[PDB]
């Protein structure tokens, strides 16, 4: 019953091995490993998978893929779907060649959605990404169209905070393993401020002593890197954030003198 | 000659032909073997009783055959065999018409459009599919098992071998390309190795339109296209690229 679940995905998993240890080139993949690897490595679902079963037969074809192609034989009707394989099989061309960050679905559509999203302060949209399969690839690619019309960004400040997010992700080479080992190398020292998560940032802001206003820096999406690189983003438009009203001086000059040691060190 | 031979041995090759339901009526009509064939045309559609127009031309073939007294090579497959021959060429759903008929090998040689037309065989395709099949026996020598042999699968590494593979293996060739989903809609197609290597009318486009691959497709097509290509050879491939530039017009 099941037996026939995990020799059939082994089966899967022997195919691109096979294929990336035998040296080959993208363009003369067969189509039982192009299809793997659409599964295992790209992340799709399973209704796309099949899509691509019955009209793509080889990598030399997968290779070649035109968005019309994908538009009317694959039948991919959003276009952020065909961005997607478009630039997979992009990176997979270059990845393969006689030519001497590597996406293996590290940074795959459900890291971004579940983990990534939210770290950056920006749980709210994640169900859109999601949706839209948005991997790591495509971030790079996004227009406004697409962050106002496909994934509900109205936010201007949101897409700005987006964009720092990514700006993070470029400095650090996309490498995943690399984040999460330097984001938990800071969790009760005060150094490496670029990568601070969200959560992270609401911990700091309570540390210094405002256990009252830091929540409210929840789906606004505050972090590290807006912190940390954005020249307008000053302790002013923190304090804007944290809800504080003019009145309250002492927490605001709190804030000023402990945000300038945060940049400082 | 068979004008020496008895009344039985007469009437036992007559029955051997698939020809003794006219034996109880004709028995008596028959003494010698030349009387057979002092018989005008009439006069054994009259006496034997043979009523079917297949079954006159079989034995006006299989008698001006035995006159000439040399031992033609198509002549000596009998009506089985042809049975048989048409699950080769993928074509089985006439067994019944031809076996009733008892089409042999000197039938198929002298085979005409309108004998086509009786045994109900009435589409353009399967007039190209026969035509192209007996040339494949001609090159053959008319050699009883030479689609009936299957060689092994690598074989193919010269193009010559596809002009003799059946039906079946051109089934058989598409599943090992991917195309498992299509490959049966050739059964009763009759498409083989002789059509798809010999007919330079015959490409890609027929074999798109008869494995039901829409127009529509591209990408499927052009997978097609590669394998067909490298499964017919390079020659074939021109042959029929030149044949694209004389188009085949209805009325000239």
């Amino acid at each position: 019953t099941q037996a026939e679940k995990d020799r059939r995905l082994k089966k899967k998993h022997e195919l691109l091995e096979e294929a990336r240890r035998k040296g080959l080139p993208f363009a003369q993949w067969d189509g039982p490993t192009v299809v793997a690897w659409l599964e295992l490595w790209l992340g799709m679902p399973a209704w796309y998978v099949a899509a691509c079963r019955a009209n793509v037969k080889s990598g030399a074809i997968m290779s070649a893929l035109s968005d019309t192609e994908i538009q009317r034989e694959i039948g991919i009707s959003n276009p952020l779907h065909r961005l997607k394989l478009r630039l997979a099989i992009q990176e997979m061309v270059s990845l393969t060649s006689p030519s001497a960050t590597l996406a293996y679905g590290d940074m795959n559509h459900e890291w971004i959605g579940n983990e990534w999203l939210p770290s950056l302060g920006l749980p709210q949209y994640r169900s859109y990404f999601m949706e839209c399969l948005v991997d790591a690839r495509m971030l790079d690619h996004l227009t406004k169209k697409d962050l106002r019309v496909h994934l509900k960004m109205v936010d201007s400040f949101h897409r700005t905070s987006l964009q720092y997010g990514i700006m993070c992700l470029k400095r650090l080479n996309y490498d995943r393993k690399e984040l999460e080992r330097r984001r938990e190398a800071s969790q009760h020292e005060i150094k490496d401020v670029l990568v601070w998560s969200n959560d992270r940032v609401i911990r700091w802001i309570q540390a210094i002593g405002l256990r009252e206003y830091a929540n409210n820096i929840l789906e606004s999406g505050v972090h590290g890197s807006l912190i940390a690189l954005d020249e307008n983003f000053d302790y002013s438009s923190l304090a804007l954030l944290l809800q504080i009203p003019t009145q309250n001086t002492q927490a605001r000059q709190i804030l000023e003198r402990e945000y300038n040691n945060l940049l400082a060190l | 000659p068979f004008a020496k031979w008895t009344k039985e041995q007469v009437c036992s090759w007559l029955a051997e032909q698939g020809l003794g339901s006219y034996l109880s009526s004709g028995k008596h009509w028959i003494i010698s073997g030349q009387t057979l064939l002092q018989a005008s045309q009439q006069d054994l559609e009259k006496e034997l009783g043979i009523k079917h127009s297949l079954h006159r031309k079989k034995l006006q073939l299989a008698l001006q055959a035995l006159g000439s007294e040399e031992e033609t090579n198509y002549g000596k497959l009998d009506f089985n065999w042809v049975t048989r021959w048409l699950d080769d060429i993928g074509l089985p759903q006439y067994k019944t018409q031809f076996d009733e008929g008892r089409v042999d090998g000197r039938m198929l040689h002298y085979m005409t459009v309108d004998d086509l037309l009786s045994l109900k065989v009435v589409s353009v395709l399967h007039h190209l599919s026969i035509k192209r099949a007996i040339q494949v026996l001609r090159i053959n020598n008319f050699e009883p098992n030479c689609l009936r042999r299957r060689p092994s699968d690598e074989n193919s590494i010269t193009p010559s071998e596809v002009q003799q593979w059946t039906n079946h293996r051109v089934m058989e060739w598409l599943r090992s390309v991917d195309l498992a989903e299509y490959a049966p809609n050739l059964r009763g197609s009759g498409v083989h190795g002789g059509l798809m290597v010999l007919e330079p009318r015959f490409n890609v486009e027929t074999m798109a339109q008869l494995l039901n691959i829409p127009p529509n497709k591209t990408l499927l097509r052009r997978h097609l296209a590669t394998h067909f290509n490298l499964l017919i050879g390079a020659e074939a491939q021109h042959q029929k690229r030149d044949a694209m530039e004389l188009p085949d017009y209805v009325l000239l």
